[PDB]
């Protein structure tokens, strides 16, 4: 399959600040990530759309980086109600599998 | 002992369409192709040069892989020889080839109830294909006096129709991927071998 | 508005089967499919496999092979994921999430279902 | 979506007539097979690939054409041949309508 | 399947008018160069006119012959083309048929209205 | 203007020959030539478009080929029913013609 | 010799499910595949269902998929059509046909007698 790490597994930021994520590949898949995020006990809701693409319904700070291999999720200006697990699930090859899970949490 | 990626090539999601197909360069193998071989639902696995069944052990040095999508039909003309829409104008093999043309049905993957419109054909060109090329010229056949400046009309012709594929057309017109091995042999050390 | 609703939680028995609904609500549902998706607690997602909602063949994981079955009715709107020998170790949340037949990325999910099989 | 139509349904022949029996497809085809139901019985096949013979016919029937037009020619009927001709590509889901071929 | 409408078959001294219809069915009529000719036996076939596609600003372009005298206009809401001749001479007698296109693919015909003049 | 020359009014072929139905243009048009057939009493159709293809619904023994200042057409094997007109075309400029005619009779 | 007789059909008020059946007889049956063409009384046939040669590729038209469940047996050599949830659109006589190759894209070569379909009262 396509493992997907996913480091670091948690953040430990404060509000008001720019954090970057981390979905490493190990087979090549160019633009076909999308990215996740899941709450306490909910179902995931989508983010980002081919890796870089905004979807409206968000906000539209949300900002999806990197192609190729590496990808990044950057969001600045981080508030409170931004607390939970993120994801990134690939697409380009078969079976689809998703990340280990990227926790954020608040100071 | 890397297993060369057949997995990056066969059970991909979004094959590319016919005009522009796509061309992986496999090198560097331990090609095992006993992880092929074990299937039945198969369309065709017609080879040439080399009998199918014994591939372990005949050592190539570059294995070129291509992929693309056509109707069930037009599975016959990817073949040595014979012309019509997609060999003379889409992907033309010359008659010395020397490999494989592995099909599949790919109707549940590759076809949603309205028109899928993401798969191109190329409808003309001013010469037939030479072997092995690709031409993603879009641009419109001027075919008279007037320059029309790429807005199609009368006398200005588009070069790529549109695959539709809706699943309740036929087993001949729902969507059939197809992978061409190529093995060739040009004087250098070996480098593919199982 | 466009919703997945699905079954309530389960309580079963190593053994026995089970069925879980997932209702479509507000789209055309012969335009997408429906993938699958396991997620036990403490752990991330696992695609299981998806169903073509107007034919009726799934596509199992490599992994969850045999032991399970998706099938599907379109009189009313409604896929399963039918078990059958339930198992220790799969003490989990399903989910059922509709991604597109030219896509794949899931975006509208549902509230998911819940199996936790005792004694 | 592939429509096969045959053009017409019902032919008249005598015992010396040449004839065609035309199958005209939307779009384009490789190929396009022909049977013959008598009534009563199964339809067997006469033709497939458009040019061959089906074992145990008489050589009477030969076909040929491409693209969007393929024709069945008779050239020497007897009274033998009063049936109906199924056309049918591979790739339609249908069949013909089918002509009849009643004597004159 | 595709067919062609269309009407007035007609009778006209010379120096009236003259402005027939076409309405189409089973295509979608917003493109489609639909163009316009004439039969005579003194001429053969001769070209008359043309008005082309949605996205070209319907450009219009008529047979020398007959400039100033003709005119066309198409609509795609009630699927028609209208051509409008005006002032005839005995030199435009003959049928006029009516084109989904000429010289591609989609050639269909309509079948002629008896057009002539006194 | 682009005036095209049809040189033979009258071509008398019967069943099983090979038939040359010929038209001769002012100057040099590139592909830009339509021919069609016309059944006595009904609407023309379109047999050949641009020349070199053949149109969808037409049998093979309709074919023709050119290009330079010169054309034709070449019909083999003709039937019983392929006894009808036959016109040539140019569109290289907006005043289009047609040919003039051509007749086939069964001897 | 290739012959085949079928079994099963019959009469069935709208909604019933019947299991129509195919006796193969004189050739190797693992290598050819095999399909339903049914005929409806205005005598025009038609596709129903298409089954490859290893059993794991079935197709089906867009009228009638989902209710059909084609079938295909080994160990005694026989062959399964199964219908369910017929309409009045349903009733015709059905062929069991072998093809020639081992998938569906070949010529329909032997036909058997049929079986009498006609869904009433
Ligand atoms: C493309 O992906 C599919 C998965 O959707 C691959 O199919 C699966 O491939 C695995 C590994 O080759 C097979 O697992 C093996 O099964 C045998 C028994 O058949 C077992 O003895 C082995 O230990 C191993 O577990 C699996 O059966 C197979 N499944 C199917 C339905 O084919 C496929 O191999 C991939 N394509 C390529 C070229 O690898």
């Amino acid at each position: 399959d396509i493992v997907l790490t996913q480091s670091p597994a948690t953040l430990s930021v404060t509000p008001g600040d720019n954090v970057s994520l981390s979905c490493r590949a190990s087979q090549i898949i160019s633009n076909n990530l999308h990215w996740y995020q899941q709450k306490s006990h909910e179902s995931p809701r989508l983010l980002i759309k081919y890796a870089s693409q905004s979807i409206s319904g968000i906000p539209s700070r949300f900002s999806g980086s990197g192609s190729g291999t590496d990808f990044t999720l950057s969001i600045n200006s981080v508030e409170t109600e931004d607390f939970g697990m993120y994801f990134c699930q690939q697409s380009n090859t078969w079976p689809l599998t998703c990340g280990s899970g990227t926790k954020l949490e608040l100071n | 002992t890397n297993l060369c990626p057949f997995d990056e090539v066969f059970n991909a999601t979004r094959f590319a369409s016919v005009y522009a197909w796509n061309r992986k360069r496999i090198s560097n193998c331990v090609a095992d192709y006993s992880v092929l071989y074990n299937l039945a639902p198969f369309f065709t696995f017609k080879c040439y040069g080399v009998s199918p069944t014994k591939l372990n052990d005949l050592c190539f040095t570059n294995v070129y892989a291509d992929s693309f999508v056509i109707r069930g039909d037009e599975v016959r003309q990817i073949a040595p020889g014979q012309t019509g829409n997609i060999a003379d104008y889409n992907y033309k093999l010359p008659d010395d080839f020397t490999g494989c043309v592995i099909a599949w049905n790919s109707n549940k993957l590759d076809s949603k109830v309205s028109g899928n419109y993401n798969y191109l054909y190329r409808l003309f060109r001013k010469s037939n294909l030479k072997p092995f090329e690709r031409d993603i010229s879009t641009e419109i056949y001027q075919a008279g006096n007037k320059p029309c400046n790429g807005v199609a009309g009368f006398n200005c012709y588009f070069p790529l129709r549109s695959y539709s594929f809706r699943p309740t057309y036929g087993v001949g017109h729902q969507p059939y991927r197809v992978v061409v091995l190529s093995f060739e042999l040009l004087h250098a050390p070996a480098t593919v071998c199982g | 508005q466009i919703q997945l609703v699905q079954s309530g939680p389960e309580l079963k028995k190593p053994g026995e089967t089970v069925k879980i609904s997932c209702k479509a609500s507000g789209y055309t549902f012969t335009d997408y499919g429906l993938n699958w998706v396991k997620q036990a607690p403490g752990k991330g997602l696992k695609w299981m496999g998806w169903i073509n909602t107007y034919s009726g063949e799934p596509t199992y994981n490599d992994e969850f092979r045999g032991r399970f079955a998706f099938s599907l009715e379109t009189s009313t709107i409604t896929a399963y994921l039918k078990i059958n020998n339930l198992k220790n170790e799969d003490t989990a949340t399903y989910f059922c999430a509709r991604g597109g037949n030219w896509d794949w990325y899931f975006d509208v999910w549902g509230a998911g279902t819940t199996v936790t099989v005792s004694s | 979506q592939i429509v096969l139509t045959q053009s017409p349904a019902i032919m008249s022949a005598s015992l010396g007539e040449e004839i065609t029996l035309t199958c005209s497809v939307s779009s384009s085809v490789s190929d396009m097979h022909w049977y013959q139901q008598k009534s009563g019985t199964s339809p067997k096949v006469f033709i497939y690939s458009t040019s061959n013979l089906a074992s145990g016919v008489p050589s009477r029937f030969s076909g040929s054409g491409s693209g969007t037009f393929y024709s069945l020619t008779i050239s020497s009927v007897e009274a033998e041949d009063a049936a109906y001709y199924y056309c049918h590509q591979w790739s339609s889901w249908t069949f013909g309508g089918g002509t009849k071929l009643e004597i004159k | 399947e595709v067919k062609l409408e269309e009407s007035g078959g007609g009778l006209v001294q010379p120096g009236g008018s003259m402005k027939l219809s076409c309405a189409a069915s089973g295509f979608t009529f917003s493109d489609a160069w639909m163009d316009w000719v004439r039969q005579s036996p003194e001429k053969g076939l001769e070209w008359v006119a043309q008005i082309r596609r949605k996205a070209n600003n319907h450009a219009t372009y008529y047979a020398e012959s007959v400039k100033g005298r003709f005119t066309i206009s198409r609509d795609d809401s009630k699927s028609s083309v209208y051509l409008q001749m005006n002032s005839l001479r005995a030199e435009d007698t003959g049928i006029y048929y009516c084109i989904r296109g000429m010289t591609y693919a989609m050639d269909f015909w309509g079948q002629g209205t008896s057009v002539t003049v006194s | 203007d682009i005036v095209m020359t049809q040189f033979q009014k009258f071509m008398s072929t019967s069943v099983g020959d090979r038939v040359s139905i010929t038209c001769k243009a002012s100057q040099n048009v590139r592909t830009a030539v339509a021919w069609y057939q016309q059944k006595p009493g009904q609407s023309p159709k379109a047999m050949i478009y641009l020349a070199s293809n053949r149109h969808r619904g037409v049998p093979d023994r309709f074919t023709g080929s050119g290009c330079g200042t010169d054309f034709t057409l070449t019909i083999s094997n003709v039937q019983c029913e392929d006894l009808a007109d036959y016109f040539c075309l140019q569109h290289r400029n907006y005043p289009l013609t047609f040919g003039g005619g051509t007749k086939l009779e069964i001897k | 010799e290739v012959m085949l007789v079928e079994s099963g059909g019959g009469v069935v008020k709208p909604g019933g499910s019947l299991k129509l059946s195919c006796a193969a007889s004189g050739f190797s049956f693992s290598t050819y595949a095999m399909s339903w063409i049914r005929q409806t009384p205005e005598k025009s046939l038609e596709w129903v269902a298409a089954i490859s040669s290893g059993g794991t590729n079935t197709y089906y038209p867009g009228s009638v998929k989902g209710r059909f469940t084609i079938s295909r047996d080994k160990a005694m050599n026989t062959l399964y059509l199964q219908l369910s949830s017929l309409r009045s659109e349903d009733t015709a006589m059905y062929y069991c046909v072998r093809h020639s190759g081992n998938y569906v894209d070949s010529v329909m070569d032997y036909w058997g007698q049929g079986t009498s379909v006609t869904v009433s009262s």
